[PDB]
């Protein structure tokens, strides 16, 4: 497995993704072809490990949702 | 059970 650091420039618009899982793990389920997530390297199946340094490895689904949206955003993901 | 959150 591989780990990558993704960077999405916060623009007050749709980040361009959808996530599933939590309490095991938050995985990206959809990536808009025209969205920010697709333009910045995100892919379906990636596990979100950290949101701007906050560890979301074992975060609840809503814990991850707040981290993602609560106010450039850095996502560290695991990818196989 | 399952949630999909569009952000």
């Amino acid at each position: 497995g591989s780990v990558e650091e993704i960077r999405l420039p916060r623009a007050g618009g749709p980040l361009g993704l959808s996530i599933v899982g939590g309490s095991p793990g938050v995985f990206i389920s959809k990536v808009l072809p025209r969205g920010l997530a697709a333009r910045s390297g995100l892919r379906v199946g990636d596990r979100i490990l950290a949101v701007n340094g906050q560890d979301v490895r074992d975060a609840t689904h809503q814990e991850a949702v707040s981290a993602l949206l609560r106010p450039e955003l850095s996502l560290l993901v695991r990818r196989d | 059970r399952t949630i999909e959150s569009k952000v």
